[PDB]
Order: structure tokens, then sequence, then C-alpha cells
């Protein structure tokens, strides 16, 4: 894209190198979450992805991760503090590799997000999409066999690596 | 003699749902948060003398999935219905469970029973008698819990056993 950055995360599977999935930030249409997030990536505010769990994965609805401040699915932060505020529901979650942010209910966005394996519909309005996978679709399937039913992971499954792309 | 009773856990987010239920199944307390999405635990106890085996279904604080939580609650026997004495919103949540079950099973009669969970804490919300006052207006049995010293986690379950072969015996 001319527009919007491309970040990347390189996953391993309890600490073996699985593949990288690369994400297009939608920085045209929703701005400050797709910085967020690309900052988030970069590590360049001193804290971020780097290291991470993806702490549920359901087969069949999503992955989900990003909390590198309890290390537990609780926590997360954002570039501009704690929370910020649910920027837009321009994007819906309409299919596989829609990237969306986790929340705790209205305006409470951190770092925590999910990557869609399947449309979501019932999530627009609430979560606000901000990004969709760009290469790497067979990793995301290949971590979705990883999950269950209750989101709980049959190994550990993190970001090892991560950053932005030219 | 043995028998079997589907238990029903539900509750807002971060009552201590999960809490209670596994002091009762592995006899620990987890301090940490641990969000549920849903969990199946089966226990052999020893009520009144009788036997039976709890299938304890720990359900997550939803409120989106209602529709999806009809399920759960169609083949629900009893319901231990919690919240947190520091926490009012909880308390006030209680109502539209007991509503949701009561439409679910089709009925102004289901055995449930109201927990009041977090009683070690020093930061109370909820008073006791409010909670009194609410279990009485709905015929069921109100029981203070601590998941954290263990305080009144038996009794809970073991109560609601109780209101179920009660409502059997109708
Ligand atoms: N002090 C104290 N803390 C408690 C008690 N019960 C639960 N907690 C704490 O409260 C938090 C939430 O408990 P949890 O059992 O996960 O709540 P839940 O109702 O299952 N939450 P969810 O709806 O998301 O599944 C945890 O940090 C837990 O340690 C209690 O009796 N006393
Ligand atoms: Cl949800
Ligand atoms: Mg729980």
């Amino acid at each position: 894209s001319m527009v919007n950055p491309t970040v990347f995360f390189d996953i391993a599977v309890d600490g073996e190198p699985l593949g990288r999935v690369s994400f297009e930030l939608f920085a045209d249409k929703v701005p400050k979450t797709a910085e967020n997030f690309r900052a988030l990536s970069t590590g360049e505010k001193g804290f971020g992805y780097k290291g991470s769990c993806f702490h549920r994965i359901i087969p069949g609805f999503m992955c989900q991760g990003g909390d590198f401040t309890r290390h537990n699915g609780t926590g997360g932060k954002s570039i501009y503090g704690e929370k910020f505020e649910d920027e837009n529901f321009i994007l819906k979650h309409t299919g596989p590799g829609i990237l969306s942010m986790a929340n705790a209910g209205p305006n409470t966005n951190g770092s925590q997000f999910f990557i869609c394996t399947a449309k979501t519909e019932w999530l627009d309005g609430k979560h606000v999409v901000f990004g969709k996978v760009k290469e790497g679709m067979n990793i995301v399937e290949a971590m979705e066999r990883f999950g269950s039913r209750n989101g709980k992971t049959s190994k550990k499954i993190t970001i090892a690596d991560c950053g932005q792309l030219e | 003699s043995m028998t079997e009773y589907k238990l029903v856990v539900v509750g807002a987010d971060g009552v201590g749902k999960s809490a209670l239920t596994i002091q009762l199944i592995q006899n620990h307390f987890v301090d940490e948060y641990d969000p549920t999405i849903e969990d199946s635990y089966r226990k052999q106890v020893v009520i009144d003398g009788e036997t039976c085996l709890l299938d304890i279904l720990d359900t997550a604080g939803q409120e989106e999935y209602s529709a999806m939580r009809d399920q759960y609650m169609r083949t629900g026997e009893g319901f231990l219905c919690v919240f947190a004495i520091n926490n009012t919103k909880s308390f006030e949540d209680i109502h539209h469970y007991r509503e949701q079950i009561k439409r679910v099973k089709d009925s102004e009669d289901v055995p449930m029973v109201l927990v009041g969970n977090k009683c070690d804490l020093p930061s109370r919300t909820v008073d006791t008698k409010q909670a009194q006052d609410l279990a009485r207006s709905y015929g069921i049995p109100f029981i203070e819990t601590s998941a954290k010293t263990r305080q009144g986690v038996d009794d809970a379950f073991y109560t609601l056993v109780r209101e179920i072969r009660k409502h059997k015996e109708k």
C-alpha cells in the first residue's frame, strides 16, 4: 500500500518457529487504532507485542493475543495510555483475516487484538476493525489448530519477533 | 443410593464463579483472574447421606451471547447465581439472571441459590440484609461465601442440591 503500513509477527509454537504473518493496517480509515498497533509491533515506545502470547484460540472464530503487561489475558496498554476510545466502526468483521481490537466494553481499547478465522458479524459496532492479514493466512490457520472449544491452547503460541515492513 | 445433578454457575464477570467451582473441585484458590469461556467439571459427593455426581457447568459472566446462554439454562437443573459483595453492579445484575432462568426453564419455580462471594474482603458495598431480602422475595436460599478462605463453598453447592431435591418432590 502507498498509505497503509504493513507489520509482521513471527509466530512460535513452544519456542519453535511456525511462520510469519503480515498485516495491512488501515491507517487510511482508522488512523489512531492502526498507529497504536504499528507502534506496538515495532516496540518503538519501549514496550509492545514482542514476546507476548496468543492466549485464546477458538477454532472457527478467532485467535486473540496482545497482553504484554499482565501476561495472562487480562492486561495490555496502548501508546496513548492504558486505554483509548473506540475510534470508529466503519469497517466490519467480514471474514477470515480481519484484525480487530479486543476490549472489555465501550472505549477500553488497549493492546489486545484478535484475528478472525471466520465472519463474526455479531462483533460489528462493538470492536474496532483496523487491519487485515496480508500474507500468512495459512500460518493463522495453523495457529487455529492449537486452540480448543474454550480457547485454551495445547501449546504456547507466541509472537517471537515483530516489526514493520517497508 | 446414587443420583446426578446438572448445576450451572452464573453471574456477572469477575464475581468468583470459577474460583468457587475450582475450590469445590480442586481444593485450591486461584488468585489470578483467568476469564472463562466455558468449563465443565464432575465430582462425586455425599449430601444428606445420599451419594450423587455433580456435573458443574461454569459459565462466563457475559451479557452479549444471551441466546447461546439459553441452551446452558435449558439443561441445567439448578443454578448458583453469584454476585460479589464488593461489586454493586453484580448484585444489580442478579434479577436479570433470574428472569433468564425462569424464561428458559418456563417456570417460576426453578432450583437456585443466591451466593454473595468475596466475604473475606474489607470493601463491601452490598449489605447482607439487601441480599437476604432479595433471596426472600424469590423464595430461595442466600449463602455468603469466600472462595479465598473456602468459607461457605460446600454449603453453596450442597444447598443447591437440596433445592433440586425439594423441587423434584413437588
Ligand atoms: N478475595 C477474594 N478474591 C476472590 C474470591 N473469588 C474470586 N476472587 C478473585 O476474583 C477474580 C475473579 O475470579 P473468577 O473466579 O475468575 O471470576 P468469574 O466469575 O469466574 N469471572 P468470569 O465471568 O470472567 O469467568 C480472581 O482474581 C479471583 O482470585 C473471593 O472469595 N475472595
Ligand atoms: Cl465477545
Ligand atoms: Mg470464570
